[PDB]
RNA sequence: CCUUCUCAAACAUUCUGUUUGGUAGUGAGUGAUACUCUUUGGAGUUAACUUGAAAUUGCCUUAAA
């Protein structure tokens, strides 16, 4: 047979676990949400999964709302079989960076660039030009 | 029942008001500090706006001026965040359809900047001030019982004689007066004067109310636009003619 | 609108130019039953409305199957009022989208996806099926205490 | 300029070897520097100045090609009521181009929504400027995918006046961007590559006195230490070693 | 079923000229060689090509009822 978990996909933008969450628990009380993100500058890839506790909401939330078309996205969510146990898609945030330096003296890497200069025309004379 | 793009919309518009009050508070806070290298613009506008309509745009350089705030509505999607929450809370401005006087000074435009979408703001003649002044305007008080949380109105200035004679402020002709010179630090009397409450413009929804309701929408659609620009000025529309209207 | 667009062209006529060419392209709903049987056939209707509440039913009996037919995205739709609104008649009894504008393309485009999707799929066993065959209120109590 | 001319006829040779075709011989040049700006990122373009501008040969270089050279420009959404195109086309071809496509800012937000189209639009185009007024604002109405491109991004060009619109003023600055500048961005990191163009356009015997001048240009900007080229695929010639410049490395902090 | 940051100052006159500053996105996938720092932690950038916004698990309330 089939599972408790449900999951959706063609989300539209500004649709996020929030309001997926508040609105899918007007058809019972969910056990877990959770939405796909990216890794750098977290933004929505459009699909998330969901799970309440009976194996018939489920369905309900399916029938009602499979091909319902909210703003221009026709959303579209399965019900799914026995287990697929919802793994992963933790929630991200956007990657500030941090300059990782500069800790070494600059007269190692003076010969580092005076060597390469070199290593540069043997790469190209054996390229060769 | 919800009705999930209720809940989408409102999302969008406060996220969009959410960066929008952090670009103008930073942008602000940036001339603030007077790093000012890598900024936008030098000075500050204001706008004003007459009857399709003819507008103006004109430097500060206060020179402070009295200030008259109307609360309004809007825009339509916006769960009010927490900075400007804060600011109307303060001038005491919850409640729509409601005035507040307001000393306009130099330090104030990095407020009214931030709760430009919420308010209408004007600088009025002598006629609105002492008509609202006689019209409308409630004071609370304190004697032989009444443990007083409760309010009046004004009909005595004997009441201002008593909790005002250190000022020498009496028959509130008087703080007409404070109030249009902007005197004796104008603050005691502000947070004195109970700010008011204004009556709606069109209460209806009859048949022939709607169109009035129609033609008001239309025609601020038309003239009171919100820009989203962090740097847009603070816009000057007729109250001396609003009051009219709502008072 | 009509008596303004034609006092414009009537200046412009003689004035600066006009063959009925200085007015652009106007786009709107095609509403008669013999002009829209008369505009699949052609075939250029790209959504038909067809109201569901015909007293004379038998004069839109036959639409879905031509629909069907001549390859159209037909749509039965509750109420002919509903759709004499956006004709500007009283009861209009069909309705037809034959050419939109550049900016409603995406708008037409899913749209006729979600009828398809919706009314299309969902409709399969309508095919077969007669219905009614219902009982009233004491007859059903009358089998169902019975059995 | 020795070395100038020595590199480039040697990549002349190595192109010279016996879509893709068009690819695989595209001028291009790396300078890099200490470090760029922390944390921020930059969307304006720099016009650099040139002798011989790239941008000339250009057109009649694509009009035998598929790719179909073409120009954009985005007004305000007022100047449309105001500068017609039959002005544009006589004030131009006097010089020799014209612009195609007037776009106002409301056609980005009602006509070119919708990515498919947005981009199907975008493609066609080769030149792109833009309002002073609006090239602040494009990034919403044209999305990250014309930035990843060095010339589909919008060229702001100056066309208010003190004062008003003045098409006389977008008249006497297109001339002074088609055929006296040339593109580039700043991007975060250190390199930045540098479309010179192809070895079917424009000469050597120019290329030499114009990165000339781009060098004498960007050499003082960012303190700049390293410069070197390739055309497309050919390994990195060292052509710039400026020491001098990796001594605040150790100043900074 | 919301709707997009659409000029700021200065120095100048040739009836418009010059310097400055202002711009973080729809996701997914394909893909060529080049660099900059840091210890192995792989970060920042780098020629360009596909898609009906496409998809499966990368560690305030008279804008009412």
């Amino acid at each position: 047979e089939y599972s408790g978990i449900i999951y959706v996909s063609r989300l539209p933008h500004g649709f996020h676990e929030k309001e997926l969450s508040k609105y899918f628990a007007q058809f019972g009380d969910l056990k877990e949400v959770r939405l796909a993100r990216n890794k750098k500058t977290g933004n929505s890839r459009h699909y998330g999964f969901l799970e309440f506790v009976n194996k018939e909401d489920a369905m309900i939330a399916q029938e009602s709302m499979n091909n319902y078309l909210l703003m221009g996205h026709l959303l579209q969510v399965r019900v799914l079989p026995k287990g697929a146990k919802i793994e992963k898609l933790y929630k991200y945030k956007k990657r500030v960076l941090v300059e990782k330096g500069i800790t070494k003296p600059v007269k190692q890497l003076k010969d580092n660039m005076k060597q390469k200069h070199e290593e540069r025309i043997k790469k190209l004379a054996k390229s060769g030009i | 029942f919800v009705r999930a793009e209720s809940i989408v919309a409102k999302t969008l518009a406060t996220s969009r008001e959410k960066e929008r009050i952090k670009r103008v508070s930073i942008l602000e806070d940036k001339k603030a500090k007077n790093e000012t290298q890598h900024i936008a613009s030098g000075k500050d506008f204001i706008l004003k706006i007459t009857e399709g309509l003819i507008r103006e745009k004109t430097t500060y350089d206060g020179k402070p001026a009295l200030l008259f705030i109307v609360r309004v509505r809007g825009p339509l999607a916006v769960n009010i965040p927490n900075k400007a929450f804060k600011i109307l809370s303060l001038l005491r401005l919850v409640e729509t359809n409601t005035g507040v006087f307001v000393k306009l000074t130099k330090n104030v435009y990095p407020l009214l900047k931030v709760i430009a979408p919420y308010v209408v703001i004007g600088k009025p003649s002598l006629s609105s001030i002492r008509s609202l002044i006689q019209k409308r305007g409630r004071i609370i008080y304190k004697g032989e019982n009444e443990a007083e949380p409760h309010e009046i109105v004004l009909n005595d200035n004997n009441i201002v004689e008593e909790q005002l004679g250190d000022h020498g402020i009496i028959c509130v002709e008087d703080i007409i007066h404070e109030i249009a010179t902007m005197g004796e630090s104008f603050s005691v009397c502000n947070f004195f004067l109970q700010p008011f409450k204004l009556n709606r413009e069109v209460s209806g929804f009859g048949s022939l109310n709607r169109l009035r309701k129609i033609k008001q929408r239309e025609a601020e659609s038309r003239t009171r636009q919100f820009s989203n620009a962090a740097t847009a000025p603070v816009i000057e529309v007729d109250i001396d003619s609003l009051l009219a209207k709502l008072n | 609108e009509k008596k303004e667009r034609l006092t414009k062209e009537a200046a412009a006529v003689a004035e600066g130019k006009s063959k009925q060419d200085a007015s652009p392209k106007p786009y709107a709903v095609k509403y008669g039953l013999n002009h829209v049987v008369a505009l699949i056939e052609n075939k250029k209707a790209k959504l038909v409305l067809i109201a569901n509440d015909v007293d004379p039913i038998e004069l839109v009996v036959f639409l879905p199957a031509l629909c069907k037919k001549m390859g159209v995205p037909y749509a039965i739709v509750k109420g002919k009022a509903r759709l004499g609104t956006l004709v500007n008649q009283k009861t209009s009894a069909v309705a037809a989208l034959t050419e939109v504008r550049a900016e409603d393309e995406a708008a037409l485009a899913k749209l006729v996806s979600t009828i398809d999707a919706n009314f299309a799929d969902k409709y399969d066993e309508v095919k077969k099926h007669w219905g009614g065959g219902i009982l009233g209120n004491k007859a059903q109590a009358k089998m169902d205490k019975r059995a | 300029r020795e070395r100038v001319i020595k590199a480039v006829n040697e990549l002349i040779k190595f192109t010279s070897k016996p879509e893709e075709e068009l690819k695989k011989d595209l001028q291009l040049i790396v300078v890099n520097n200490k470090s760029f700006t922390g944390t921020s990122k930059s969307f304006k373009l720099k016009l650099l100045n040139v002798k011989h501008s790239f941008y000339k040969p250009w057109k009649e270089a694509s009009a035998t090609a598929v790719k179909d050279f073409k120009v954009l420009l985005i007004l305000k959404d007022s100047d449309i009521k105001k500068v017609s195109e039959d002005d544009l086309f006589d004030q131009l071809d006097s010089e020799g181009i014209k612009v195609d496509e007037i776009i106002c800012g409301k056609d980005l937000k009602t006509v070119y929504k919708a990515y498919e189209a947005r981009n199907a639009f975008i493609s066609q185009f080769s030149l792109i400027l833009a309002d002073d007024s609006i090239v602040t604002s494009l990034p919403k109405l044209m999305g990250g995918k014309a930035y990843n491109k060095v010339e589909t991004t919008p060229i702001s060009i100056r066309t208010h006046a003190n004062k008003e619109f003045s098409l006389t003023t977008l008249t006497n600055n297109i001339k002074k961007v088609y055929m006296n500048q040339l593109p580039v961005k700043l991007p975060r990191g250190t390199t930045l590559n540098v479309h010179l163009g192809n070895l079917e356009w424009l000469r050597p015997e120019e290329f030499v006195d114009n990165v000339e001048l781009i060098s004498e240009q960007l050499i003082k900007a960012y303190q700049i230490r390293s410069i070197f080229i390739k055309t497309n695929r050919s390994p990195v010639l060292p052509l710039y070693y400026n020491q001098d410049v990796l001594d605040e490395l150790e100043a900074k902090k």
